[PDB]
């Protein structure tokens, strides 16, 4: 864990635009 | 009489203070600044005299601190002086080999022997033994 | 009750304004809350510390009710922290020294000669206008006494009321009518100080 | 020591060489004039080890001018190191190379300057870049014989865009000392291509790239058009010096620019959103930032005409950023803010700051002054200040409703009756003169104007110059007005003014004034209270040609103080 | 935590308490104080500052902080308001043109956020004089009962003779402390 | 230092 | 254009020097310790002084004044951008920015000072780059300075392709004392923390409302950030064309865009204060703490600074949740809270003493700010939609990103 907020993965892309 | 006292140290620290003009925080705040600065932008040669403010500012420091004193123009010049080394004399005697340290730590004692030995701006004992005898019976009381 | 020589201490460890400024803080704090309780064990640590936190440049306002009640007290260390409070942080202009007229009075009496003395030296320095009128009695008391210790306090003191009161000089023409025959040095120099001011 | 450092540092052994050299740099850096052992650490020069020879160039750099005669002896040196395969150790020789001011010694430097001015390191491109310069500087004339502007011009039309921006530098540098006589401008193509690498130039070779089209003047608005395309991506830089330099580039564009056109618009619109975030910089910037906004404020006033949220100054805000706060307020005030103006400046009155207080009152006044519409509310709002009994608030609300009431005094008669008792005993020059001429000029709505006249009549002779004029304008004022309840005032003002008064312009005014009543009273009120003309208010904004000029001053002194370059420089 | 030591200390009595003595000038203040204390009617000049001392009674010290009637010492009474448990009010029924004054004096006092917890104690001085009111009259001019919140209790002691004094101290001590 | 120097050094 | 850069102390010893064109003599140091007292004693001082015919323009730092002479008319902004830079490169290399350093580091700063500027023209100010060519424990320098891209060295090799992101949040609330907020902005900060193999391009995308309108998807919820600030890396042109957010990330951490868009929803903490302040008897304060923000969001390390009386003394505290203490040194009351959860409303009465002796001068009211940070927030509801990890040799990246919320210019202003 980690204080202020957990790490989240981030996309590659706008997959849905393209 | 001597209007006020003011032992400020070379970097411009004041170790006593002791006025005998009543005036204002700031404006003697604003004049103790001022003279620190006329004091520190005084050279060695300057006659230990300084008519500021029509009064006979006269600087004598034995030490890397200084003395100032404020003499109005109705007596000698000299006679501040003596004052002012038999104070330092006096102060000697009291403490033994007074220094730097021993004004900042002890100025409980040196406002109190100040205040035996002038009082007004007038001096209160002309003699040198009596008065360390003096405050020496006053400590030992407890 | 923290220590003079360990306020002094703490205070020479300070380097930056802002940190010395924040030490005093601390330290005005602890001292305020001490005087709040209406400590009087350690009340001479707390008025040392007031005092050494005015003379480096803090504001001593508060402390000034705690200087009258030391003047008023019996410890000699305690009447004497006060009588320097009094002379140091207390003026003509301050208009907190009308009460501290009474302490002077009881304290003019003492039988001691240091309180007394004491008291005529905190007297002779922060004299207001007011003050000599009613204490102009008392101080002729003093100036006919033979304490050789004291006839220079009470010449002192007379000169002190002659400066600050012009009109009350005329009480004081029968007190210093033959006294040129001193033997001691300091009370031959007060009257002669007194008859130039005269 | 001196004897023990200078034996050290004639050994044979390099790690006492070291030591003897760190010993010396700390001397020199601890304050220890060192500049006598300069010849015995010339002949300790030639070393391998970089370490020490980069201490021995600071050290010579530091002791160049102060023996000039002992420093004859590193030519040789310097024109070994300017071969060295290593392109550090030659970007070092060429640095210290004209980093030395010595006449005698640049005149032999420039043959390696030459053949370094071709190298294919950029490092040692850009080092030469630099000594061209510093040579220019030290000698102008030894420059232009070496023909370095040929080479310097070619340099910015060449690979290496931090060679190229650091050339343009130089160059830029050079012309600023020029008279403008046979000037570096380049045509459309030098601009495009500069702007080809803008794009790849670092952070300090961005202001390069951008200053020498601060120079350049468009003659057709395609071209501007095209350069204002190419600044629109520099205001996304995180770099506050390079925001601003875009925009000073995009305030000097716009000058050839057409308004009818919607790239005026879109400047325009893409220029508030950068004031905005250059706004929120280091409380050291934020001076600069003010100032600039200052400049530009005054020129297009319709960017920032919304941004006035931004304008509140910040409880932790500098003094020099709260000061700048007030006059970007004043300045961007109007009648759409007017009431949050109004809220600010009723805030910022309740602060401790002498100075600080003085400012805002007069930013209020100024503000009151420009905007006859808050009149009411600024009358309240110096009316509520005056009653928080306050000397310095006091005094100043004196001195704005003085200026208010000699501009707007129509519908000023409504105060005069609060401030008849608002403690009168102040003794500040400019409130009781200002009150003394708001009474006489106003003695109309008040009844006991001949009454509060005679306190301030005990001391008319030895008052002031400046105040005993007022008094005596508005004891004649009241006399003419109404002479039944003033006319021995008006005689014993005469009589004081004029006998007992030794000022000269005080003196005359007082025989003109007793002139004037002996002569026709009744043409006194024609000719004393007459009705003034409209007040002239002093105008802010600067000389339109001042403006011109100062847009292409962006960001240097000239732009903070305000004033021409020519006007500050030495 | 542990309250043992308190405990032992009050098994033989803890509690001290304070006092104050505020009232117009020549009105007993000084003698009553000296009484207390001594046991004696000493005659004292006029209190131009303030006298502070302390009574042993009970096992309570009662310390009585003595405060003259001068004008210029009137708002002085605000000081002794700071870390003040008690007050003692001393009215002049030998001055009948004093008595409004004191009187304005003790509504003025009485008007206080900060002097809320100090219940009222009236002390009938000069009770030597036929002039002299009853405990009532005095009272009733004064309006003691028109004090809300107020535990007024009025107790006349003569100056000469000391009668009345026990019965103040022990109507003080019932009112502050609410023990066994 | 400085300070531990005695102010007439008797 | 700035003539010599030195580094002085609190006591005005300069603790290093360094002369870029010499045109002013090395004496001038000596009057800007007189002038800069002058200024502050008089109210007139500034970071940009000026002896005579030369400027000292610089800033104060934790210890010593980076002042910088000058005698031309410089440019301003130049100077404190490299003033600034030099700044960061010191914080970069040394741990401490003290006196402890600059006279124990004399020997890489002295190196680190010629590098960076030539004849008052800077030529390099990135930390991680100037690392490969001067180091205080030399080879050629590396191409990435005379390359385009000065800040991402080629060869960086990892075991593992992880960056880490931040989307910290910035709530800035200025509420007047009538209880109305007057500035109230709030400014968005994306800092990475890129670790991976080579010099990979990054292509940040995120729910921007521009992007959206343009895509055509300009009705979800989509950042409407009026500045937006990208880092060197990032491509102005790229971004001008059709908000395409490419660049290379650097080899750390580093702040690559930071948004700036006003808020105008309600403030997540309402703070209802009041001052029952007796004159020179007591004072009350009947501060109330209403949370707004969402129930969901915990605020960790709430900590409300309430301004108390300077000469207050014997302070009692009546409050219902978190621990609050009197600082003698900061002259407040801080409402320190541990965990806050969203909705929570904490209630508190203060009682303290004063003395009677009224104060010499007024002491002003400083505003009350709050400390509350609540991670895992985005107020602004800006959500990261993709990062384009592309790379020559190719490779699987893991990308990373957080987003915390707290306080920042939330201050509120007193009664
Ligand atoms: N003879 C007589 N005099 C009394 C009596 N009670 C009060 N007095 C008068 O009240 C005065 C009391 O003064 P002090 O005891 O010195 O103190 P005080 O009452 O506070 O008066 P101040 O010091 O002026 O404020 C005396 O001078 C008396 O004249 C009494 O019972 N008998
Ligand atoms: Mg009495």
């Amino acid at each position: 864990d980690r204080k202020g907020g957990s790490y989240s993965q981030a996309a590659g892309s706008d997959s849905a635009q393209s | 009489m001597i209007h006020f006292i003011l032992l400020f140290s070379r970097q411009g620290k004041l170790r006593l203070q002791k006025w005998y003009i009543t005036l204002p925080d700031k404006e003697r705040k604003k004049i103790t600044r001022e003279i620190v600065q006329i004091i520190l932008s005084r050279g060695h040669r300057t006659s230990s005299f300084v008519d500021w403010k029509e009064l006979k500012l006269v600087y004598k420091r034995y030490a890397s601190l200084y003395f100032c004193c404020a003499i109005e123009n109705q007596d000698n010049e000299l006679l501040t002086l003596e004052i002012v080394h038999r104070y330092v004399e006096l102060l000697d005697k009291y403490f033994g080999n007074v220094c730097e340290l021993d004004i900042i730590f002890n100025f409980e004692k040196a406002y109190f022997i100040l205040d035996e030995f002038i009082i007004g701006g007038e001096i209160q004992e002309t003699s040198k033994k009596i008065a360390v005898k003096a405050i020496e019976d006053s400590d030992m009381l407890q | 009750p923290i220590r003079l020589r360990e306020l002094i201490r703490t205070i020479r460890t300070a380097r930056t304004q802002a940190e010395e400024r924040e030490m005093i803080q601390k330290e005005c704090a602890a001292i305020r809350s001490s005087f709040r309780e209406e400590d009087n064990t350690y009340r001479c640590r707390n008025v040392a510390k007031l005092l050494y936190m005015h003379m480096l440049g803090y504001p001593a306002h508060f402390g000034q009710l705690e200087c009258l009640k030391l003047i008023a007290s019996q410890k000699f260390t305690d009447k004497r922290i006060g009588y320097l409070g009094a002379m140091l942080l207390l003026d003509e202009r301050q208009d907190v020294h009308l009460l501290m007229t009474n302490c002077i009075k009881n304290d003019l009496n003492h039988s001691t000669q240091f309180v007394q003395g004491l008291a005529l030296c905190t007297l002779g320095c922060m004299g207001s206008s007011e003050m000599c009128r009613d204490l102009a009695g008392e101080v002729e008391k003093l100036l006919k006494t033979s304490n050789s210790y004291l006839r220079k306090k009470a010449a002192l003191c007379a000169v002190h009321v002659i400066r600050k009161v012009p009109e009350l000089m005329e009480m004081f023409l029968p007190a210093t009518k033959n006294l040129l025959n001193e033997k001691n040095h300091g009370v031959l120099h007060t009257s002669v100080v007194l008859l130039t001011e005269m | 020591e001196i004897f023990e450092l200078k034996a050290e540092l004639n050994s044979d052994k390099k790690e006492k060489k070291k030591e003897a050299v760190k010993k010396v740099i700390a001397s020199m850096t601890v304050g220890k004039d060192v500049s006598a052992l300069f010849p015995d650490v010339v002949n300790c020069m030639q070393t391998d080890n970089l370490e020490l020879k980069k201490l021995v160039y600071l050290y010579l750099m530091n002791y160049a001018k102060s023996q000039p005669d002992m420093a004859i002896m590193a030519v040789n040196t310097f024109v070994k190191d300017c071969e060295d395969p290593n392109p550090l150790i030659r970007a070092l020789a060429v640095r210290t190379m004209g980093c030395i001011r010595v006449d005698k010694i640049t005149e032999y430097l420039c043959e390696p300057l030459r053949k370094c001015l071709k190298d294919e390191d950029p490092y040692v491109r850009k080092t030469a870049a630099v000594c061209v310069a510093k040579l220019h500087d030290i000698n102008a004339q030894l420059v232009e014989d070496q023909g370095f502007l040929d080479t310097l011009k070619d340099l910015i039309s060449d690979s290496n865009p931090m060679v190229v921006a650091n050339a343009v530098a130089a160059l830029s540098e050079i012309a600023e000392s020029h008279p403008s006589s046979n000037l570096l401008d380049l045509n459309p193509q030098s601009i495009n291509k500069l702007l080809t690498a803008l794009n790849e130039c670092t952070e300090w070779g961005q202001i390069f790239i951008l200053d020498c089209l601060a120079n350049y003047m468009p003659k057709d608005d395609r071209e501007a058009q095209s350069i204002c395309e190419r600044v629109t991506p520099r205001l996304s830089h995180a770099n506050s010096a390079v925001v601003l330099s875009a925009v000073k580039v995009l305030m000097k564009f716009m000058e050839m620019l057409s308004k009818d056109l919607d790239y005026y618009g879109t400047l325009l619109k893409k220029l508030a959103p950068p004031l905005v975030t250059l706004l929120s910089a280091e409380p050291e910037l934020q001076y600069v930032a003010l100032r600039n906004i200052n400049l530009i404020v005054q020129k297009r006033p319709e960017i920032l005409k919304h941004e006035m949220k931004v304008f509140f100054v910040k409880y932790n805000d500098p003094i020099y950023v709260k000061l700048e706060k007030l006059d970007i307020m004043i300045r961007l005030a109007s009648q759409a803010n007017i009431a949050q103006v109004l809220a600010e400046l009723r805030e910022y009155a309740t602060e401790v700051d002498v100075d600080f207080v003085r400012k805002a009152v007069r930013a209020i006044g100024r503000c009151a002054i420009k905007v006859e519409q808050s009149a009411e509310r600024c009358v309240s709002t110096l009316l509520d200040l005056i009653q928080t009994k306050v000397n310095y608030v006091v005094q100043e609300a004196i001195v704005v409703i003085k200026d208010i009431f000699r501009k707007y005094p129509n519908k000023y008669e409504s105060v005069i009756a609060t401030l008849c008792e608002n403690l009168d005993s102040l003794d500040e020059p400019e409130a009781r003169a200002a009150m003394i001429w708001i009474v006489g000029e106003y003695a109309e709505r008040i009844d006991n104007a001949d009454e509060l006249l005679e306190s301030f009549l005990e001391g008319f002779h030895d008052k002031s110059t400046q105040v005993q004029l007022q008094l005596l304008t508005a004891i004649v004022k009241l006399f003419l007005k109404k002479p039944t309840e003033t006319q021995e005032l008006v005689q014993q003002v005469l009589s004081l003014a004029t006998q007992d008064s030794d000022n000269p312009d005080l003196r005359d005014r007082g025989y003109i004034y007793w002139r004037l009543l002996s002569t026709d009273p009744v043409a006194a009120k024609e000719v004393v209270l007459a009705e003034k003309p409209l007040i002239s208010e002093e105008t802010d904004l600067i000389e339109p040609t001042l403006l011109d000029e100062l847009i292409c001053y962006i960001g240097t002194l000239a732009s903070v103080y305000h004033k021409p370059p020519s006007a500050f420089v030495e | 935590g542990n309250i043992f030591a308190n405990l032992f200390k009050g098994l033989f009595g803890k509690k001290e308490m304070r006092i104050l003595m505020v009232g117009l000038d020549a009105a007993g203040k000084t003698t009553i104080l000296y009484k207390l204390k001594l046991g004696e009617i000493v005659t004292t000049i006029p209190t131009i500052g303030f006298n502070v001392e302390t009574v042993e009674y009970k096992n309570i010290s009662f310390t009585v902080w003595d405060v003259g009637g001068q004008d210029k010492i009137r708002p002085l009474w605000r000081h002794y308001f700071q870390n003040t448990q008690g007050l003692i009010f001393v009215v002049d029924s030998n001055d009948r043109e004093r008595v409004n004054e004191a009187r304005e004096e003790l509504m003025r006092m009485l008007a206080e956020d900060e002097l809320r917890d100090a219940v009222l104690l009236v002390f009938a001085n000069k009770q030597d004089l036929p002039n002299a009111m009853n405990a009532a009259e005095i009272t009733d001019k004064l309006g003691l009962h028109s004090l809300r919140h107020r535990n007024w209790y009025i107790q006349a002691t003569c100056a000469t003779s000391g009668d009345g004094l026990y019965e103040g101290l022990d109507w003080l001590s019932n009112q502050l402390r609410n023990q066994k | 230092k400085g300070e531990n120097t005695s102010l007439l050094h008797p | 254009s700035a003539s010599a850069v030195y580094v002085l102390d609190l006591k005005g010893k300069v603790l290093i020097c360094r002369n870029y064109r010499g045109d002013v003599d090395m004496s001038e140091v000596e009057h800007f310790m007189p002038i800069l007292m002058e200024k502050e004693e008089e109210g007139m001082l500034s970071p940009i002084l000026a002896h005579g015919g030369v400027r000292f323009m610089w800033i104060k730092h934790n210890n010593l004044y980076l002042v910088a002479t000058s005698k031309k008319n410089a440019c301003v902004s130049l100077v404190f951008s490299f003033l600034y830079k030099v700044v960061q490169v010191f914080s970069e290399y040394f741990k401490e920015l003290e006196e402890e350093s600059i006279r124990d580091n004399f020997v890489i700063i002295y190196e680190l000072l010629d590098e960076l500027m030539d004849f008052g023209y800077p030529q390099t100010t990135d930390s991680k780059i100037l690392q490969e060519y001067i180091t205080q424990e030399a080879p050629r320098p590396p191409a990435t300075v005379t390359n385009a891209v000065s800040w991402r060295s080629e060869g960086i090799k990892y075991r593992k392709n992880e960056v880490f992101l931040d989307v910290i949040e910035a709530v800035n609330l200025l509420v007047s004392a009538n209880g109305n907020v007057l500035r109230s902005e709030i400014v968005g900060s994306i800092k990475m923390r890129v670790f991976l193999s080579g010099m990979p391009e990054l292509r940040l995308g995120l729910n921007d409302k521009v992007l959206f309108d343009n895509t055509g998807r300009g009705k979800s919820k989509s950042v409407e950030l009026e500045d937006v600030k990208f880092h060197q890396c990032v491509r102005l042109s790229r971004f001008e064309n059709d908000r395409t957010i490419s660049f290379i990330p650097p080899d750390g951490e580093f702040e690559l865009m930071s948004y700036r868009l006003n808020t105008h929803v309600k403030p997540l903490i309402w703070i209802e204060s009041v001052i029952e302040k007796h004159s020179h008897s007591r004072i009350e304060y009947m501060v109330k703490a209403k949370s707004q923000f969402k129930r969901r969001s915990t605020a960790n390390n709430v900590e409300i600074h309430i301004p108390v009386p300077n000469d207050a003394d014997s302070p009692k505290f009546k409050t219902t949740v978190g621990s609050v203490k009197w600082v003698p040194e900061n002259s407040e009351i801080v409402w320190s809270v541990k965990s806050f959860p969203g909705g929570k409303e904490y209630l508190m009465r203060a009682h303290f003493g004063l003395p009677s002796v009224e104060a010499e001068d007024k002491e002003g009211k400083p505003p009350i700010s709050v400390k509350f940070e609540i991670p895992y927030f985005t107020t602004s509801g800006i959500q990261v939609r993709y990062l384009k990890i592309i790379e020559k040799s190719g490779y699987q990246a893991l990308p990373w990103v957080r987003y915390i919320t707290q306080n920042g210019d939330y201050q509120l202003r007193t009664q």
